């Protein structure tokens, strides 16, 4: 709608936000299941143990 | 010699098209498009729109460019840097560490 | 923290496309909307902080001044709609960009995680406030007091500027979590001494320490009300913030460097507090009080000890909550009578008698009535200052009841006693005046049943 | 987030900085070394070039 | 002006510093400068008063003055090396003849009182050309002869005029002089690093010279030469203001414009050499600068001034000047400080 | 003097409109300004944010260390070893200087 | 392409375009002396545009859709007013006369951009030249202030000097007696209320200091009432002058592009009209101007650059 | 017609826009393929 398009723009910031959000801890993932406190064996369907 | 970009740069990964720093090149472009209608009084947002696309498309083309010379810059300053102290191994040595069982470090009381 | 900087950005598309009439109405909307997402950065662990990437970390002192801090932008966009009513639609809009471009440089100064990074958004806030103050501002004196707030801060913050990239040199990183790890001690010397006060005096400044606080009465007075709700509430906890921070990286050598301080902030709150009896400004007198409560937020971090810095987090939230109101409640005063002279409109208790109940509330939290958030802090640093030394509590003891007699002194003179009679233009309290008040009070007495949230890392 | 990916998220972190922190404490190492002893591609000051001599019998031959 | 002889003129103030910038000789250093002064005296008197003339002749003087002295130190040089190479000098006197002269032409203190003279007494495209592309030439044999420059002389250099550059703009309500001496304190910052990292004197001479374009490019839109006259662009184009506001505290170095990156990485390099009373001295001197910004901010953009009811006859016309590159040299004098890596393309 | 305008009189915004509830002049604009404000704050931002912060999960793992107390206070007492030792590191890991 | 350098260089010269026709004409003469009608006929009969004198919405008809503005946006100035209440507390008095300096000093630049660019010579009823006169009368009536003088004089200096004078400078002499007779019987009820003395201080100014000034450099020809009927003799006149004198005869293509150049720019034609001298008079305050100044942005077709208001019809937006 | 004087840019100047568009688009190739030719003398340099 012409009158309440302008209501969107907040709320996809916030989407995009946390979408980028996400996709920053995809380049922090040299640890992942490596330290030696959380490091495990992953279960049988499991591929990443987090994303 | 007096180059930009010389031919040992194109070992080097290009810049990502979506490059984070060329897509705020590019917000730069489009702000200068704005400031162009607004100091001759056009409407800012609508006029112009073939000027407008001209503003983004020259700054993003020439910051992909500037962009390619500064990450060849610093590939050259580390390379430089890495192969000195390969070079001159006895100004680099080796450091011998202690851990923090056989370091000494005076305590500080807060009280 | 990108799910709330993006947001933040795009409320300035939306208030530059939004029809003429409803800037007010969306910008305070989804303001509210970033405010109440806001909460999300209570995920806090017992042992690591909330580390988002390698720009922005949030830990249990961040987090609970970035929430205060996207609060406080719908509520100063309601109490500055009124008195810019008149102006013209492209500067109000101008006016709301500078407000949300101010939040945007606060959530990333609160989270920045390299201390340089910290110093650049630390330093843009003033760009913005300066320019509220000074082209927003009503009197003649906002062009001075625009000025002594600029050059105050330039004074401090450049020199802080050199010490940080010195101690980049040196150690190699400011990352404040490498910091914690690679921290070495201050040895002492005459180039650490000055290391010290180049990495502590900016943040005075803006606390601000007493003997440099004279630009702070000045900038409440001539500042819009929006200008001095952030001003007070969370532009003054930058200092307490970077202090906090860079405390970190300066032991042992605070042991003795903090006594000048001490002296001057322990004495500094009773000679403020005393001042605020004789105040004639109503906002003024109220900046006066914010240097008492900030002089005691100075001690507690100069001392480090955990139950100072719980105490300091505290009193922080608190102070800002606090003040706000108080400054919202005295410009709607102004708003009927066009004076802040405080003996000019007595007896509005008559007049107004829920704007009353909302001067009661905001008085006693403001002299520390338990057990709110504002006693609860006071109360912390009041403990782990006696164990600094025993003497401190009969400073503390008296500030205590100076603070409650200019309180209810301002509540007093205001509210009771006779009206004054040619003043007939009181008219009754606004729905959008009650909401203000209401949303400062309202969570602040809320925070006492789950104080943990706001007692910070040490908790 | 579980206090998992938090946890070695962090350590990603720390792995950057670190190692960004030991490059910057041998560049300005390096820097030094080169400045001082002029042995390096940095601080390279430029000297007369010697393919501008002109290496032929001469007019007289004590030359 | 004929427009054709204009543009040849133009052309040979660039080559002249074209000459310059690529000569590797010494004469062919000199004639650089020899030709630029020639095609610029014409630019300067081209409006013919006696205000201009007097510009033009004590411009002269000046320059006339440094390239004597320059083509001494060649001289001196020739005899005590046998060779022209433009590159570090071989006889400490030789450096000491060719630093002067480059402080005189480039107006540093003590050197500096030609600048806000010769400025003020030119019109604003000519003062433009003046305190812009007239620096790249000196600067560029600095860039080149800073091995063999004695510290004390190049820093002493520099800090007067930091501080001569930032107390004379105090007194100041013509713009131009301002300008002139606005452009002194910044010459201060470039040549205090060179020393150091020449680098940063390109960084810092080419965002200098982005935003005294811009000023200078507003400037002329709106023919406004006082700080009276250019306080009635607020009830003309307010848009003007708002750019002039953006730009004003660029220069003045507040973050997060473009006018901090020089400032914040010479400080960077200086303490890299421990230098650190002076990077704390400069930058609490370079306040100065910013209280007088501050002033023209306050009379242009923060207040609105008086106005005369002629203005209204203004409001039925367009801009009509060139404006060139405007939106662009803005967005760069105030946007650039997320780039600032991009420095190390100037490596 | 020159000339300038003369300072207008300051409105009552219940003289228009006496439902007003001091947002906007425009009725309508006024009354939706009072709404978002209402709910935003008090329904969304109040209510809900101080359920959300009452069930927040074990904020700062204090449940959690008292679990882990109680479990070594057990253990140790059951084996006779002391609550709380005031070493918090193992000496046979640490060598003193001299 | 729109005039600069680029046209000049590739051959749009003035002295192409103007000939022995291209001629500045300028009548002058008291108020009533039947100038008006004389300038009309001038310009019939050689060919060229007439200008009608420049009053106070001369700016108006020049940009917009043409029509005159309301009021305020000319500051209020009124020669009703001037003529009831010529002493008004208010200044209006002298406003005016520096808003007509300046509609006279833009109309001067239309006339001399008409001659320069098509070559058409141009008849003008009175000029920047000519406008003291009624300064000077309103000075010795004592309508105006001595400082208003000073500050009327500062203008003039810094914009009469970058324009050429009149080729041709025709007075029409009517004495004060019958110009008074010939105001009645137009029984403007404003306009009656003239004094002789006003009208005796216009004459004066213009005989002691305009006419033997212009001699010096302009071709000056004096008609009576009487004479100034026969429009065929005062063409006949002007035909048969010989222009000796004047800086008409140094002007040449390089000159004329410099000139040119500044009177196609309005802007810069008003630039010094405007100069920052906090008279009484013609100082208005920040408020007013602001308020003032947003209202004229509101009109029809002016919020932005003409030919990209939507609301007058303009197309195309997005590609211009 | 409103204008009583006809705009300096009362209708497009179809050559300038033309020009604008047309340097808009080349600029796009010449970026688009200075990639591509970047991405490949990378990949052959490296083996990839
Ligand atoms: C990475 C660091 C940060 C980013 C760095 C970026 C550095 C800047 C990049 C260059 C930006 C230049 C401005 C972009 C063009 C925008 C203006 C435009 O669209 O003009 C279209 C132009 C005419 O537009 P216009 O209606 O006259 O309006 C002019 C603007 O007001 C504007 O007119 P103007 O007076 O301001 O002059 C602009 C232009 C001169 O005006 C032009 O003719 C456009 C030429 C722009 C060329 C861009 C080349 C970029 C690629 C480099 C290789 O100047 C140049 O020639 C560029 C040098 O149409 C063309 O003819 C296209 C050019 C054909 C060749
Ligand atoms: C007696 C009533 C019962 C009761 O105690 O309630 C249960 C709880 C306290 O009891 P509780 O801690 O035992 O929790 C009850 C739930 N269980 C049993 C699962 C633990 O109440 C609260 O916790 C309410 C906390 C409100 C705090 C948030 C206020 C709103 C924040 C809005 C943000 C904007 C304001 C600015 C904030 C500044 C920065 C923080
Ligand atoms: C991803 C999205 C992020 C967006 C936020 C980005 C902010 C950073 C970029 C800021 C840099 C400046 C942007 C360029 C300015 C263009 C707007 C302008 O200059 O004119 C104001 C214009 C006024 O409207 P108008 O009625 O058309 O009048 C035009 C006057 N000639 O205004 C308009 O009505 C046009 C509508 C858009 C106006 C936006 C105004 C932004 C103001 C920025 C203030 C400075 C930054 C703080
Ligand atoms: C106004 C005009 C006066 C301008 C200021 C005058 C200069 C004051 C300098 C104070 C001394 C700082 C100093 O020079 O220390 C140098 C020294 C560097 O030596 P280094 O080898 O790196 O380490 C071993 C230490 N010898 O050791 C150091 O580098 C440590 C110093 C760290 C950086 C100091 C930052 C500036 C300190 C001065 C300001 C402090 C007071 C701030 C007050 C502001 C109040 C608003
Ligand atoms: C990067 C910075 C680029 C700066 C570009 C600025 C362009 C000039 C300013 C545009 C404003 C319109 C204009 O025409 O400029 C004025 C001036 C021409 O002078 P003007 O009075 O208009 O008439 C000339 C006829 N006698 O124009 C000129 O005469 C040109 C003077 C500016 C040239 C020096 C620019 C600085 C050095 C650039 C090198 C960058 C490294
Ligand atoms: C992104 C990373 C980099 C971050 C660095 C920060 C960059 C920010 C600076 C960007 C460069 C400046 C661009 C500012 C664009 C300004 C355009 C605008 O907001 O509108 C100006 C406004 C329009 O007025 P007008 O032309 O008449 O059109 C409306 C008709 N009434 O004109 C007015 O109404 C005048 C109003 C009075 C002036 C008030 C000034 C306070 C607002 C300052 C905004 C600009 C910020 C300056 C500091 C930077
Ligand atoms: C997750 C995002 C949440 C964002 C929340 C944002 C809240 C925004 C509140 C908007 C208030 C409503 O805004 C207003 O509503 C009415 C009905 O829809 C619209 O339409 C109105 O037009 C005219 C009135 O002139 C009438 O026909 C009638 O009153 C109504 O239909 C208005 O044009 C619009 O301005
Ligand atoms: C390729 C680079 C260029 C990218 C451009 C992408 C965006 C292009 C947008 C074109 C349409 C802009 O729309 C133009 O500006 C605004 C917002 O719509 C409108 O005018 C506006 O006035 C006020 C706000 O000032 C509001 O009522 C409302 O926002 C709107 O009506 C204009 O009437 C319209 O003509
Ligand atoms: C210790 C760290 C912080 C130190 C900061 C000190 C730097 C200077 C801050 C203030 C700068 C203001 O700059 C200038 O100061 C003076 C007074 O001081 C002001 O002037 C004001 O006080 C003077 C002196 O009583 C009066 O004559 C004047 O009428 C009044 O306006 C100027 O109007 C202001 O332009
Ligand atoms: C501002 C004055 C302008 C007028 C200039 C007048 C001309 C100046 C002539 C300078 C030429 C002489 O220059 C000077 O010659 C002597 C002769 O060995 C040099 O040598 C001298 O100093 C060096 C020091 O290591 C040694 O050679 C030796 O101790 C001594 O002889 C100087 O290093 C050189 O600086
Ligand atoms: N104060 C003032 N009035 C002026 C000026 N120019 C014209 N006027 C007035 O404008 C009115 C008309 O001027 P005239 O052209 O001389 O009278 P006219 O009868 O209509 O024309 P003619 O028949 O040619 O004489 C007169 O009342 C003039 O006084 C001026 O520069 N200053
Ligand atoms: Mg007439």
């Amino acid at each position: 709608v012409r009158d309440h398009w302008v209501h969107v723009l907040v709320p996809m910031g916030f989407v995009f936000g946390y979408y980028l959000d996400r996709k920053n801890d995809e380049k922090l993932t040299a640890f992942r299941n490596k330290s030696l406190l959380y490091k495990r064996e992953l279960k049988p369907n499991e591929e990443v143990t987090w994303k | 010699t007096f180059q930009f970009l010389p031919d040992e740069a194109r070992s080097l990964p290009p810049p990502k098209l979506t490059d984070p720093r060329l897509a705020f090149v590019g917000f730069l472009g489009y702000c200068s498009g704005l400031i162009d209608n607004a100091i001759r009084r056009r409407p800012v947002l609508l006029a112009g729109l073939h000027r407008q696309l001209l503003y983004i498309t020259s700054f993003v083309f020439v910051g992909y460019y500037l962009l390619k010379r500064q990450d060849y810059m610093y590939a050259v300053r580390d390379h430089d840097m890495f192969s000195y102290i390969k070079s001159h191994p006895e100004d680099f040595p080796e450091k011998d560490k202690k851990t923090y069982g056989e370091v000494f470090e005076e305590f500080h009381p807060v009280r | 923290m990108l799910k709330y900087i993006i947001p933040t950005i795009m409320l300035m598309p939306l208030t530059w496309l939004s029809k003429n009439n409803m800037i007010w109405v969306n910008s305070t909307a989804h303001s509210l909307l970033i405010s109440f997402t806001s909460l999300l950065l209570m995920n806090q662990f017992g042992d690591n902080s909330l580390n988002f990437s390698l720009l922005f970390f949030s830990d249990s002192l961040s987090t609970p001044l970035l929430i205060l801090t996207m609060w406080l932008l719908p509520l100063m966009l309601m109490a500055s709609q009124h008195h810019l009513s008149k102006e013209n639609l492209t500067r109000k809009k101008l006016f709301i960009t500078m407000l949300i471009s101010l939040q945007l440089f606060l959530i990333m100064t609160f989270t920045a995680m390299e201390l340089i990074l910290f110093y650049i958004l630390f330093e843009a806030t003033l760009v913005p406030t300066l320019i509220i103050i000074t082209r927003w501002g009503n009197q003649t004196e906002r062009l001075n007091a625009g000025l002594y707030f600029l050059f105050y801060t330039l004074a401090g913050s450049l020199p802080l500027l050199v010490a940080l990239i010195y101690i980049q040199n040196t150690v190699g990183s400011l990352n404040f979590l490498m910091l914690q790890y690679w921290v070495q001690p201050v040895h002492n010397s005459w180039s650490n001494v000055f290391m010290w006060l180049a990495c502590m005096m900016a943040f005075m400044v803006k606390m601000p320490l007493y003997g440099l606080h004279l630009w702070l009465p000045k900038a409440h007075v001539e500042a819009p009300i929006a200008g001095s709700m952030v001003l007070a509430a969370v532009l003054l906890k930058l200092g307490g913030y970077g202090m906090l921070r860079i405390t970190l990286i300066l032991n042992p050598m605070t042991d003795f460097m903090a006594y000048p301080f001490i002296m001057l902030s322990l004495w500094g709150m009773i000679m403020t507090s005393s001042i605020c009896l004789r105040q004639t400004d109503l906002k003024s007198l109220i900046a006066y009080s914010s240097v008492s409560h900030m002089a005691l937020v100075i001690v507690a971090i100069l001392i480090q000890t955990p139950w100072s810095y719980m105490g300091a987090t505290a009193l922080m939230i608190a102070h800002g909550l606090t003040s706000s109101m108080l400054f919202c409640l005295a410009n709607s005063n102004y708003e009927r009578i066009h004076s802040r002279t405080m003996i000019l409109a007595r007896g509005l208790q008559t007049l107004l008698p829920l704007m009353a109940t909302w001067w009661l509330l905001a008085s006693l939290t403001n002299l520390a009535l338990p057990p709110t958030i504002n006693l609860i802090g006071e109360l912390f640093v009041v403990m782990s200052t006696f164990s600094w030394s025993n003497i401190t509590i009969i400073l503390m003891g008296v500030n205590m009841v100076i603070t409650a007699l200019y309180s209810l002194y301002m509540l007093i003179m205001t509210q009771r006693g006779k009206y004054t009679y040619h003043i007939n233009n009181i008219s009754p309290s606004f729905t959008r005046e009650n909401a203000l008040m209401s949303l400062h009070i309202l969570p602040l007495l809320l925070l006492t049943l789950n104080p943990k949230i706001i007692l910070g890392p040490l908790y | 987030d579980g206090p998992e990916k938090n946890y070695e998220r962090t350590m990603a972190i720390l792995q950057i900085e670190a190692e960004k922190a030991e490059l910057r404490l041998k560049e300005l190492e390096v820097r030094r070394l080169m400045r001082a002893r002029g042995d390096g591609p940095w601080f390279h000051y430029p000297t007369i070039d010697k393919e501008l001599i002109d290496h032929s019998p001469k007019a007289t031959p004590d030359n | 002006m004929n427009p054709i002889i204009f543009i040849i003129i133009l052309l040979t103030i660039m080559l002249g510093t074209i000459i310059v910038m690529i000569s590797s000789h010494w004469l062919l250093v000199w004639i650089g400068f020899e030709m630029n002064m020639l095609a610029i005296i014409p630019i300067m008197m081209k409006n013919h008063n006696p205000r201009a003339t007097e510009a033009s002749t004590k411009y002269f003087l000046t320059q006339s003055t440094a390239s004597m002295l320059l083509m001494m130190a060649v001289i001196i040089n020739l005899m005590f090396s046998g060779q022209w190479t433009v590159m570090k000098l071989f006889n400490p006197m030789a450096s000491m003849l060719m630093t002067m002269a480059l402080a005189m032409k480039l107006g540093m203190a003590p050197f500096h009182f030609w600048v806000p003279e010769v400025t003020q007494g030119i019109p604003l495209s000519s003062g433009l050309i003046l305190l812009t592309w007239q620096k790249l030439a000196p600067m560029s044999v600095l860039y080149q002869i800073f091995p063999s420059i004695n510290l004390n002389l190049i820093l002493t250099l520099s800090v007067l005029s930091i501080l001569i550059g930032g107390w004379g703009g105090l007194n100041q309500t013509q713009l131009r002089k301002i300008m002139a001496y606005s452009s002194i304190a910044h010459m201060g910052w470039m040549t205090a690093v060179l020393p150091y990292n020449p680098t940063m004197t390109l960084l810092n001479l080419i965002i200098y010279i982005i935003m005294t374009s811009t000023m200078f490019t507003m400037f002329m839109a709106n023919s406004t030469t006082t700080t009276l006259s250019l306080s009635h662009t607020w009830n003309k184009t307010p848009i003007m203001t708002v750019l002039i506001l953006a730009t004003l505290l660029s220069m003045g170095g507040l973050p997060p414009l473009s006018g901090f990156m020089p400032k914040w990485m010479i400080i960077q390099e200086m303490t890299k050499n421990n230098s650190i009373i002076l990077p704390t001295f400069m930058a609490i001197t370079a306040l100065l600068n910013l209280y007088f910004y501050m002033r023209l901010t306050y009379s242009t953009t923060l207040t609105m001034f008086p106005s005369t009811n002629n203005m209204k006859m203004k409001w039925q016309f367009p801009l009509m000047k060139k404006m060139t590159f405007l939106p662009t040299m803005v967005v760069l004098s105030t946007m650039m400080l997320p780039l600032t890596p991009m420095l190390s393309v100037l490596e | 003097r020159w000339q300038e305008d003369p300072e207008p009189e300051d409105e009552n915004l219940y003289e228009k409109n006496p439902d007003s509830h001091g947002y906007d002049k425009d009725p309508a604009v006024d009354i939706w300004n009072m709404r978002v404000v209402f709910f935003f704050g008090f329904s969304i931002v109040l209510v809900l944010g101080s359920t959300f912060v009452a069930y927040l999960p074990d904020y700062r793992m204090q449940e959690w260390a008292r679990r882990e107390a109680e479990r070594l206070v057990k253990y140790r007492e059951a084996h006779g070893l002391p609550i709380m030792e005031s070493n918090c590191f193992d000496p046979s890991k640490i060598q003193l200087p001299e | 392409l729109q005039y600069g350098p680029l046209a000049y260089i590739l051959g749009e010269k003035a002295t192409k375009k103007m000939t022995e026709k291209s001629k500045l004409i300028t009548v002058d003469g008291n108020i009533c002396s039947g100038k008006s009608k004389l300038a009309k006929e001038i310009a019939e009969k050689l060919g060229l545009k007439h200008f009608p004198e420049a009053g106070i919405h001369y700016v108006d008809s020049t940009t917009g859709d043409g029509k005159p503005l309301p009021v305020q946006f000319s500051g209020n100035c009124s020669l009703e007013k001037f003529y009831d209440d010529p002493k008004s507390n208010d200044g209006n008095s002298y406003r005016l006369q520096a808003w007509l300096y300046a509609s006279r000093l833009l109309q001067y630049a239309d006339a001399l951009e008409h001659l320069l660019s098509t070559g058409q010579g141009v008849v003008l009823e009175r000029s920047i030249y000519s406008d003291f006169v009624f300064l000077e009368a309103m000075y010795r009536q004592g309508f105006i202030r001595k400082q208003c003088v000073d500050h009327y004089n500062q203008v003039k200096k810094v914009t009469i000097c970058e324009y050429l004078p009149p080729h041709v400078v025709v007075y029409v002499d009517v004495p004060v007696p019958e110009v008074q007779s010939r105001i009645q019987k137009k029984g403007n009820p404003h306009e009656m209320k003239i004094t002789s003395a006003y009208l005796q201080d216009i004459e004066n100014a213009y005989k002691g200091t305009f006419l033997p000034e212009m001699s010096e450099k302009c071709e000056v020809l004096q008609y009576s009432a009487w004479e100034a009927q026969d429009a065929e003799k005062v063409v006949e006149d002007i035909e048969y002058l010989k222009y000796d004198k004047g800086p008409w005869l140094d002007q040449n293509d390089r000159k004329l592009h410099k000139l040119r150049m500044l009177v196609q720019d309005k802007l810069e034609v008003l630039n010094y009209t405007s100069i920052p001298v906090f008279l009484p008079e013609v100082t208005v305050g920040a408020h007013q101007s602001d308020q003032v100044f947003q209202e004229f942005t509101e009109l029809p077709g002016r919020k932005y650059r003409a030919g990209y208001n939507e609301d007058v019809g303009d197309k195309w937006i997005w590609l211009k | 017609k409103f204008y009583i004087q006809e705009p300096p840019h009362g209708s497009p100047n179809w050559l300038k826009v033309g020009l604008t568009l047309g340097t808009s688009v080349f600029l796009w190739i010449y970026l688009i393929k200075q990639h591509n030719e970047d991405v490949l003398e990378y990949k052959r340099r490296n083996g990839l």
